[PDB]
Formats: structure tokens, sequence, C-alpha cells
């Protein structure tokens, strides 16, 4: 109901709703990486049957989209993709009710405008980086000219691109969340169920269609 | 996890390489075979027809 701040100060007014959700979801994703397969194997394991599987499903929707180039960007895949789409869960998923923090409201890192603002720049100067090794030194954001229409253009799309992807998720993070929160202002949690699962289907369907999207963002980066 | 699925891959890649290693190596084998009492027989049998038209 409030997605602004933590009354975290650093000088410069810092948000730590931004922050705390940031840290308990990145924790759990890097902490999963031993549960079982600390001592990884040829033959699957624990931990290797959930890793292993996102590892090949990133080489799919990435080496058929980057290019020739697929390894120095196969983090860049699986970083935001697991990232996001297990953030989606504990945003969607994950409850703090009870105990609320007396300065902000913490649900999901992705609520609050400087999370996706930060992730969408990432991969839109990640984008230039690629241009800047694999286009002309010359022009890499500017370079294409047809028969005069695009004189300004090439780069005003890619000034937005980045706010493209941040407000396409910005506004998918906060519909689940109001979808999740006014059926219970309504009437008690369990009339609501019918759709909970529908607000549980667009949290699983992000992994994909986010990985895809800033993949075919870095598939555009290869040139 | 990269290393462990290359090494994966290159082991489909290496039990490859030993059948196409057992592929080869029979093609070979088995041009000597035919070929090993060819040259003996041969050897022996046009030498003797030689060393007897000279007896004779």
């Amino acid at each position: 109901v409030g997605q602004h701040f933590y009354w975290q100060i650093g000088g410069f007014q810092i948000h730590g709703q931004v922050l705390i959700t940031s840290w308990v979801v990145i924790a759990i994703l890097l902490g999963s990486a031993a549960i079982a397969v600390r001592s990884p194997q040829t033959i699957p394991t624990g931990g290797q049957n959930f890793f292993e599987y996102v590892l090949e499903f990133i080489r799919d929707v990435s080496k058929t989209q980057i290019g020739e180039e697929y390894r120095p960007w196969v983090p860049f895949i699986g970083t935001m993709f697991l990232f996001i789409f297990v953030s989606n869960w504990s945003g969607a998923l994950l409850p703090w009710k009870i105990i609320q923090l007396p300065h902000g409201e913490l649900a999901a890192p992705t609520n609050d405008i400087n999370t996706t603002v930060a992730l969408a720049l990432l991969t839109s100067v990640a984008y230039f980086y690629a241009g800047l090794t694999k286009k002309g030194l010359g022009y890499f954001g500017k370079y294409i000219q047809p028969t005069p229409i695009l004189l300004p253009i090439n780069i005003l799309e890619d000034f937005t691109k980045p706010l493209s992807l941040s407000f396409r998720l910005f506004g998918n993070i906060l519909a689940d969340e109001l979808v999740v929160v006014v059926l219970v202002s309504l009437v008690p949690l369990v009339v609501p169920i019918p759709v909970m699962f529908l607000g549980l289907f667009t949290s699983g369907i992000q992994a994909l269609i986010f990985a895809t999207l800033a993949a075919a963002y870095i598939g555009e980066s290869l040139e | 996890l990269g290393d462990f699925m290359d090494k994966r891959d290159a082991s489909i890649k290496e039990q490859l390489s030993g059948v196409k290693d057992t592929s080869s190596e029979v093609k070979q084998l088995e041009e000597q075979a035919n070929a090993v009492m060819r040259a003996a027989r041969a050897e022996i049998s046009a030498a003797l027809n030689k060393m007897k038209k000279e007896t004779q």
C-alpha cells in the first residue's frame, strides 16, 4: 500500500525496502548452491538436478538468440532469470504481515522503481558494452541510416528500451501485488483461492519471458 | 557447473572417439586380414612358378 521507501539514510536517502528484500532473495539464491551438490558429479545429484536443467535451458534460450559469442554472457542470462523469477516468488508468495517494519513496507525487491530500473539500465548498458567491442568504435549506437528517415533514431529507441523492460516488470509486479492485497482487504483469505492460482500463473511465467526478453536485447547486442 | 556440463558433453565425445578409433582400426586390420594371407601365399606361389620354370 506504500511502495516509496524505508527511512535508511545513507547520506543521500536510499531506500531500504529494496535493500532487505534484495539481500534475503539474493542470499537464498546463492545459498541453494550447496544443498546437496557441494561435491558435484557427472551423475546428477540433489542440487545438481535443480541447477543443471536451468543451465541447459539458459543455453537453449541464449545461444539461439545471443549468437556466436554465447559464452561471455552465460552469467548475464542466468543471474537475471533466476534472480527475477525467484524474487517474484518471494514477492508474490512470501508473507510479512504480523511483523511490520516501522519505516516502510516490504514484500518484493522489484516493487520500488529503483530495483527494476537498475536491472534494466544494467541490461541496456550491457547492450552498449557489447556494441563497444562488437561494432564500429566510431558509431555503435547511432550507426544505421536508410534513405533518411532515421536521422535522430536508433538511439532514441534505446533511450527507452531500458525504460521499456523496466516498466514491463514495474506494472507486472504491481499487478500481483494489488491482486493479492485487494481481495484480502475485501473478505478473509479463503475466498480468493480460486484466483490466487491466477496470481501464481504470471509469477511462474515471468521466468522464461524475461529470460528471452533481455536475451533478445543481448541478441540484438551481438551485432 | 559449466565445467561439469562440458565434461558430460566431452565424455559423450570421448566414447564417440573410442568408437571412431575402433571403426578406423577395424578397416585397417580387416584390410590386413586377407592381405596377409595373400602376401604370404602369392609370394610363395609366383616364386614357385618361376623357380619351377627355370627348373623345367
